[PDB]
């Protein structure tokens, strides 16, 4: 505690006043570039851009208004580009600037030079274990720190982290994402990351985060998710039993707490009886884990993104009247 | 018809039966044939009857599948029958030595030998005819449970049996193959040991009646340490286990590449990586040897107290008469024998047998297959609203097909994209979710994957039905299968033999065609029949019978060719598992022509392993003079003592010949760290002569054989012949300590004992021999039962479709009858051989208690004790002489393997070459001769595809080659072969990796810098190719490097090359391994590094090679030399 408590109470503190003054139409679609797209993601279109009157390069989230009315995700989309415009934290890259035109909105998002890290695991399949560890100590440092805000995720996929050139992940994709103290009864996401409670069609609290940084480092460790299924139905069957082998390859010590991760009981799951993260710092699978250097991120990372300079794609994929503009008047 | 069942009662005691048998095969050779008609009783087929029916009663009768409880009531009147007898016999034994509490006094006691000779004969009689009997229990009852599973087989559901682990089952079979029949001796062990201790705690008490629990407590605590070792024992195995299979994991992987390592030249540090793996596990064994031998000595070391404590108290409190003090003796060797080893033993078998029966119980429960309820009566079968899941994912979008009775139905589509299924629910074998299909039944069905059981021509068309001479001539001449036929040797009565080897893929076609053929029926769910033949012969056939005879009859042919699709009856085309379009045939022509048009024992053997490591002798001539001087001490006690009470209790030092003859610890432990160096000086010696064995010999023995060289045969050596013959030395030597102790006593007893060791030697002689036979004959006889099963699995679903299935179980019967009879004969040979040793061992004992009543009193009494005890001991001695005879097979295969003969500028010029596979095989060459222009390539053209393997491995003298081999001048002769075959540049097709980091498996020699190989990585474009890799370098080459691609392992073959900086590089097969970027990228690297190398890129397309400056023309048996096209071109391919 401490020093690290100290901090993070000036975070929460700072995070309100930030929360109150959001700011909206930060700029518009006549300093960027088209040089190629990213990627679409979810059900917009991302592209690489490079600042005309700075040079930094800087990526673009456009989607359409009329998908988003559509689709029923206006809301989510404002409580994302709020916290999102609100945000503190060096685990994750920041959103520099808005953009809202007539025919869709942008976001301006640093460059990721090292990509997504599901596409490296699925080049390599297996990492090794302390590499495994290595990502699970800032994930969780990062979860605890959205806990220190009392925010809900509800959004875990392998190809939402990125990697720094530093080596460190990068968070994105704050869609799903909502400030909301208690329990929610929406549902939604991926069925791999589906707990138990949110495919019940219950109230949902931050409890399911834990079980999806447990799925998330199994699966990382194993190339394989725990739980899969030809059919949802059917993997949403499985996902409610609850019941998993563990590969032979898994370790005693980071399995007996993987046991405690994807306890079926939400009251048991680790990271949610009485200390909130301090049974998780003390695990052995954390035995050496310094939390408080990786604020500094000085940690030897298990492997380094081949960097060739911020335009170049390698590591990215080689693809190629506003709808209610009432609902958006905050962007 | 069966010999034993013309036997006399007295012919059934003295189960003299194999009489005859042992005359005949002491004398001559063993014949498979000669076995003795199976019993009658014995039939397979008659106890699965009453097994069935119990079990069908059991499963009606209550809620609760306890197959225990069913079985009881069919064997537990024999086995208490049997049990009584036995545990009757155990009393006697047990209470034989109170009758010795008698003759101490010494006149009367003659009428009291006469009585212990008789107790003798009496026990025997008891004890031996209840083991074959419990046996025969055993085996009786291990039929039926083949049987009842067996007949499961042909009831499980497919949907699981995809699931269901194929060697679940096949594991389950052989872990009870011997064990459960052989579990039964210890069965009543149970009720009647705990008699056995009732009786001696009450003797016990009788002579002490004060000290009674004392030895008891230190019994119990000897058997919990001894319980407890074994988990330790445990640990260390599964410890050694996986160490154990990584290294045979590696042995394997150099066996599959050993023409690759042998062209490596890289023998040395496979078996450098081989010896240093091995040494971690040979620890694990050691420190698992001391511990078994720790805990084996315990039982000897034992009695030593077993006595000494239990006398201690009560002789402290009072005297006590010498007399009680043999009889304690005596009265606590049964109740230590019985409790540290009975007792465990019978805990070990009911636990087993209880848990196998949970398994068994549980695995005959699974959900069945349900057969469809048709052949009823039917006109045009029609489907309705087809739609279901192939495990969802529905494999049918609500299909129907209405299929006249006469009609030729075809569909088309994705191969196997659920058309087989819908093919194999309409066949019913996949239950439908929706819609209702009816059907006429009786149909035919040709699975795409041929399942050809072994049998004649006649055989395989029938399946279970008669001759018919016009039927099976029109087969023959409409499947292509006439003239197949006329190729046969035999060409009426080819008995085929396992594994289809005989007859090609497009005659396994033809044959399934034929067998669909065979019988009529309403339907002939044809699937892809001709997929294994030319369009010309499918025609043909199609034209013949397909489309001609029973296209007449109603017929479902799943058939994507569009001229056979044309003239169907009617079409169903399926895309993503739903029907597109579908009906008849000029309807569906007419309403999309754009969708139409586009989709259409020796004593030298056991001097060799004694010579092996010089250790052993000195081990061994330790413990020999150990045991002389402790005996010549014992004798000198004896001697002085018997011509204060210190002096009485040291008799029972005496008293008890295991403890007085005990292997020192001091002593036994060389032993064992003797024989596991031997076995470690054997395995090293094994590698290093496999590493320079000739390949001629090499592809003449199996493959698979040099996996089995090691994979069981080290390992027996390494745990199975220490203990054995470590147990059988200290029996041994006990033993004989005795015998010497008893002919101290007296100056008569070796007269009598030396003819009845030399009666026992020639008894156990002329076992010996049929008991080898037997177990050969019943060891080979066990694989047709499990190729019979593994044919059933792998035709499981035709056999569901021809319903003859009590063919198959005749043939199941028949083969394990065949297999129980030479198992009962062999038992039964077993059996006399114990009875006759207990005999001979009794007369001994018989004689020289007359003998010594005849003729001191604490002479006697050792005399007597010592033989109280000597028969555990003897019999043990037997059992350990027969498991050291069994254990010298694998000594023989090892020495045998051992036992093989050694393999013995850039201008070159060839002549006189002759070669082949064997010695003097096929002539791979006559007298060819060839020369190497320098630095210019050479393209090996002419007769490409005739096979140019056997050149390229001919330039490295890799077979039966011999010639003449002149490059720069040095011969193929002056140089050593490992010298010799380095200017080579080996481009094998399939690619060498040896499983472990790149710095290990691209440098096996360790003779390089790293830098070094970074650059040269960099110049062989592998730099970018291991930077995607774990690490930088140190990447683990997990399967045999399954991440590295075929055209990224021929990138490091070149590499490797590379940096072994050969004279010469014979390429092969460039095109066909690489795909375009990859071939693009091997030719600009070899075109740009190796252009200073004087090449042979094999290609079978003259094509690929003819970028190729030089030119040798290949043909047969003559391999020309063109200079230049201009004639090549124009003569050796035109």
């Amino acid at each position: 505690q401490e020093s690290v408590k100290e901090f993070l109470a000036k975070a929460k503190e700072d995070f309100l006043k930030k929360w109150e003054n959001p700011a909206q139409n930060t700029a518009h679609l006549d300093q960027f570039e088209r040089i190629k797209t990213l990627g679409t993601g979810s059900f917009g279109r991302v592209m690489l851009v490079k600042h005309m009157e700075t040079g930094n390069h800087y990526a673009m989230k456009i989607l359409d208004k009329q998908k988003v009315v559509k689709l029923k995700q206006i809301e989510h989309t404002l409580n994302e580009k709020r916290i999102l415009q609100a945000v503190n934290f060096p685990f994750l890259v920041k959103l520099e600037f808005s953009f809202k035109d007539n025919s869709n909105l942008y976001m301006v998002m640093e460059y990721v030079p090292g990509g997504e890290m599901f596409s490296h695991l699925r080049r390599i399949g297996r990492f090794s274990e302390p590499h495994a560890r290595f990502y699970a100590a800032q994930i969780v440092l990062t979860f605890e720190y959205l806990h220190s805000l009392d925010l809900i995720y509800r959004d875990l996929k392998p190809e939402n982290l990125l990697i720094d050139q530093q080596g460190y992940i990068q968070v994105t994709d704050f869609g799903f994402a909502k400030r909301v103290k208690g329990r929610t009864w929406t549902l939604c996401g991926t069925p791999e990351y589906l707990a138990p409670e949110i495919i019940l069609s219950k109230g949902y609290n931050k409890a399911v985060d834990w079980w999806a940084l447990g799925v998330l480092i199994y699966e990382m460790a194993a190339g394989y998710p725990p739980f899969f299924a030809d059919q949802p139905i059917q993997i949403y069957e499985k996902i409610v039993s609850g019941k998993v082998r563990f590969p032979s390859h898994f370790s005693s010590d980071l399995k007996d707490l993987l046991r405690n991760l994807l306890q079926v009981d939400l009251t048991k799951r680790f990271g949610n009886l009485k200390n909130g993260v301090n049974d998780i710092k003390n695990h052995k699978w954390f035995a050496t884990t310094d939390w408080i250097a990786i604020y500094q991120r000085k940690v030897e990372a298990p492997f380094i993104p081949k960097f060739k300079g911020p335009g170049d794609t390698s590591n990215f994929d080689d693809y190629e009247n506003e709808k209610c503009g009432k609902e958006f008047s905050e962007f | 018809r069966s010999p034993l069942e013309k036997a006399s009662v007295v012919s059934k005691l003295f189960f003299s039966w194999t009489r005859p048998i042992l005359r005949k095969g002491y004398r001559q050779r063993l014949e498979l044939s000669d076995i003795y008609q199976i019993p009658s009783v014995d039939s397979a087929d008659n106890l699965s009857e009453k097994l069935e029916r119990e079990w069908d009663r059991e499963l009606a009768s209550k809620k609760n599948p306890k197959l225990i409880n069913a079985l009881r009531r069919c064997f537990f009147w024999r086995f208490m029958f049997y049990g009584i007898f036995l545990y009757l016999g155990e009393v006697t034994k047990a209470v034989q030595p109170l009758l010795l509490g008698r003759i101490i006094a010494s006149s009367i006691a003659i009428y009291l030998g006469i009585g212990l000779c008789l107790l003798f004969i009496v026990r025997t009689l008891l004890l031996h005819p209840a083991i074959f009997g419990l046996h025969h229990i055993g085996m009786q009852m291990r039929i039926a449970m083949f049987s009842l599973i067996y007949k499961k087989t042909l009831k499980l559901s497919s949907r699981v049996l995809d699931k269901i682990s194929i060697g679940q089952l096949v594991s389950l079979l052989s872990n009870n193959l011997n064990k459960f029949d052989e579990g039964l001796a210890l069965a009543h062990f149970v009720w009647i040991a705990p008699l056995q201790v009732a009786l001696l705690m009450g003797l016990i008490w009788e002579l002490l009646q004060a000290s009674a629990f004392c030895g008891l407590g230190f019994l119990i605590v000897l058997a919990l340490f001894q319980a407890g070792l074994g988990r330790m024992m445990m640990k260390y195995r599964d410890q050694r286990a996986g160490k154990i299979s990584e290294r045979l994991v590696i042995t394997s992987e150099m066996i599959e590449n050993i023409q690759s390592v042998k062209a490596y030249c890289w023998e040395e540090a496979m078996e450098k990586m081989i010896e240093n793996l091995r040494q971690t596990e040979l620890k694990l064994t050691r420190k698992a040897a001391y511990v078994r031998y720790f805990n084996s000595s315990a039982f000897f070391f034992s009695g030593f107290f077993v006595v000494f404590l239990s006398v201690l108290p009560y002789a402290l409190i009072k005297g006590i008469i010498l007399r009680k003090i043999f009889t304690t003796i005596s009265f606590c060797i049964v109740l230590r024998m019985a409790v540290t080893r009975q007792f465990p033993w019978a805990v070990q078998t009911w636990y087993d047998s209880l848990g196998a029966i949970n398994k068994i119980q549980d695995f005959l429960q699974k959900q069945e297959y349900k057969t469809l309820e048709y052949n009823l009566t039917t006109t045009e079968v029609v489907m309705e609203n087809v739609t279901a899941f192939w495990e969802g994912t529905p494999v049918l979008k609500d299909i129907n097909f209405k299929i006249e009775r006469g009609q030729l139905l075809a569909v088309a589509g994705s191969t196997g994209a659920g058309k087989t299924s819908l093919l194999m629910v309409i066949m019913g074998e996949l239950e439908p979710s929706e819609g209702k299909i009816k059907h006429s039944g009786r149909i035919s069905f040709c699975s795409q994957f041929s399942w050809i059981m072994p049998g004649t021509i006649k055989e395989n068309i029938i399946f279970g039905v008669s001759y018919d001479e016009y039927r099976y001539r029109s087969v023959i001449k409409a499947c292509q299968l006439e003239e197949d036929i006329s190729k046969f040797a035999e060409k009426d009565n080819i008995v085929l033999g396992e594994g289809g080897i005989t007859l090609s893929g497009g005659q396994r076609a033809r044959i399934s065609l034929a067998r669909a053929v065979y019988k009529d029926a309403d339907l002939y769910l044809l699937d892809s029949p001709f997929g294994y033949l030319d369009v010309l012969t499918e025609k043909e056939i199609f034209e013949s019978c397909v489309c001609k005879l029973m296209a007449n009859k109603t017929r479902i042919l799943v058939t994507s060719k569009m001229e056979h699709l044309k003239k169907a009856d009617k079409i169903l085309i399926l895309h993503e598992g739903s029907s597109y379009f579908y009906g008849t045939f000029s309807e569906l022509q007419n309403l999309q022509p754009d969708f139409s048009s586009k989709l259409m024992t020796t004593w030298n053997t056991y001097l060799r392993y004694i010579t092996v490591h010089k250790s052993l002798i000195f081990v061994l001539i330790w413990c020999l003079v150990i045991f002389l001087a402790e005996v010549a001490a014992s004798l000198v006690v004896l001697w002085l003592l018997g011509n204060t009470s210190s002096y009485y209790v040291f008799y029972i030092y005496v008293g008890v010949a295991d403890t007085l003859l005990a292997m020192g610890f001091f002593r036994g432990l060389p032993l064992v760290h003797t024989l596991i160096t031997v076995s470690k000086i054997l395995h090293h010696k094994m590698l290093h002569s496999v590493l320079q064995a000739p390949m001629s010999t090499l592809n003449t023995l199996k493959a698979g054989g040099i996996l089995n060289r090691f994979s069981k045969d080290i390992a027996i050596l390494d745990d199975l012949l220490p203990l054995t013959i470590f147990d059988f030395i200290q029996l041994l030597l006990i033993v004989i300590g005795a015998i010497a102790v008893v002919a101290v006593l007296q100056p008569y007893i070796f007269v009598a004992t030396v003819p009845v060791i030399v009666a026992f030697i020639m008894l156990r002689a002329y076992f010996l021999q049929t008991s080898q036979q037997l177990k050969q004959l019943e060891s080979e006889g066990r694989s047709p039962i499990f190729t019979h099963l593994v044919t059933s699995l792998k035709g499981l679903w035709t056999l569901r479709a021809f319903g003859r299935q009590p063919y198959f179980e005749t043939l199941f019967h028949k083969a394990l009858n065949l297999h129980t009879a030479n198992w009962f004969l062999y038992l039964s040979t077993l059996r006399w051989f114990q009875m006759r040793i207990e005999m001979i061992f009794v007369i001994f004992f018989i004689a020289v208690t007359f003998i010594s009543i005849l003729t001191g009193e604490g002479r006697v009494g050792i005399i007597l004790t010592l033989a109280m005890n000597i028969m555990s001991t003897l019999q043990w001695a037997v059992n350990s002489s027969i498991d050291v005879d069994s254990l010298m097979r694998s000594v023989s295969r090892v020495f045998k393997f051992i036992d093989m003969p050694t393999e013995g500028g850039g201008q070159m010029t060839v002549k006189d070459l002759t070669a082949k596979y064997t010695e003097g095989g096929n002539a791979i060459l006559e007298n060819i001769s060839f020369s190497i222009s320098p630095g210019q390539r050479v393209g090996l053209l002419g007769r490409t595809g005739s096979g140019k393997s056997t050149l390229l491995s001919a330039f490295l003298r890799l077979l039966n080659t011999e010639g003449e081999i002149q490059i720069d001048g040095v011969s193929w002769d002056s140089i050593t072969l490992q010298q010799w075959r380095k200017a080579f540049g080996v481009i094998p097709q399939k690619v060498f990796i040896f499983s472990g980091t790149f710095r290990k498996n691209l440098d096996p020699y360790e003779q390089w810098s790293d830098q070094e190989i970074w650059k040269v990585a960099d110049e062989v474009g592998l730099r970018s190719v291991i930077e995607q890799f774990p690490g930088k370098l140190d990447f683990v080459l997990v399967d045999g490097g399954c991440v590295l691609s075929h055209g990224h392992k021929q990138l490091m073959c070149l590499a490797r090359s590379v940096l072994s900086k050969a004279k010469i590089l014979l390429l092969d097969e460039p095109s066909a391994h690489l795909d375009p970027v990859t071939y693009q990228i091997i030719r600009r690297t070899l075109k740009q590094a190796f252009a200073d190398c004087t090449v042979i890129l094999c290609e079978h397309r003259i094509e690929a090679m003819l970028e190729c400056q030089q030119f040798l023309v290949i043909e047969e048996n003559k391999v020309r030399q063109y200079d230049s096209i201009q004639k090549l071109l124009n003569e050796r391919s035109l």
